[PDB]
This record gives structure tokens, sequence and C-alpha cells, in this order.
């Protein structure tokens, strides 16, 4: 393949974080989020794969 | 020899026509627990008034 962010790209539309601790009776709870979108081609055609190697 | 056996007060205006005290009360209880738990016992209180004239 050839690496140019203009043929295929990765999106983080949002980095790891972590929310501020809920409290329960003795103990806490901590959620944590993240937002991903996935490979996206753009221009295929620039992609060769070979398989059965 | 009342007004120098029994205590006198003051606590009281000319015109008042009855009066009214109060008295207070509480139960509860506690336990052993763990470092996770989601249960303890609770308390509470009371009350009760009297009259005069």
């Amino acid at each position: 393949y050839e690496k140019n962010p203009m043929n295929m790209s990765i999106e983080i539309p949002e980095a790891f974080n972590m929310l501020p601790a809920q409290p329960k009776d003795l103990h806490f709870k901590v959620p944590c989020t993240s937002k991903c979108t996935g490979l996206t081609i753009y221009r295929p055609m620039t992609i060769v794969l070979i398989t059965g190697v | 020899s009342a007004l120098r056996v029994f205590p006198v007060t003051t606590e009281l205006s000319p015109t008042d026509k009855t009066f009214e005290y109060m008295t207070f009360d509480k139960v509860g209880t506690a336990q052993i627990i763990a470092d996770y738990t989601d249960d303890l016992p609770l308390v509470d209180a009371l009350g009760t008034s009297e009259f005069g004239k």
C-alpha cells in the first residue's frame, strides 16, 4: 500500500478520559469512555492484498 | 415556707395563660461490616409535650 493520509485514515474524535468517581455507601465507581471510528479508505485501488501466502 | 423551700423562676410573662415543655428520645444500633457493603442500620428520634395553667 501507499502511506498517504488522503488514501486511508483512522479517526479518534475523543481521546481516553476518566470521569469523576461516583461514591456509594463505602466504595466508589470510576467510569471511562472514548471515541473511535475505524479504518476508512477514501481512494481504493491503491492497496493490494496478496492472499493465500 | 413554700417560696423558700421550692425554687422560684420568672420565665413567664404576665399575659401568658398556658405553658408547654418538650421531651425527646432516640433509637439506634450498629453492626460489624466489611469493605463492600450496601446495607447499614438506621436511627430515628421522637418527641412529646405537656401543658399547664
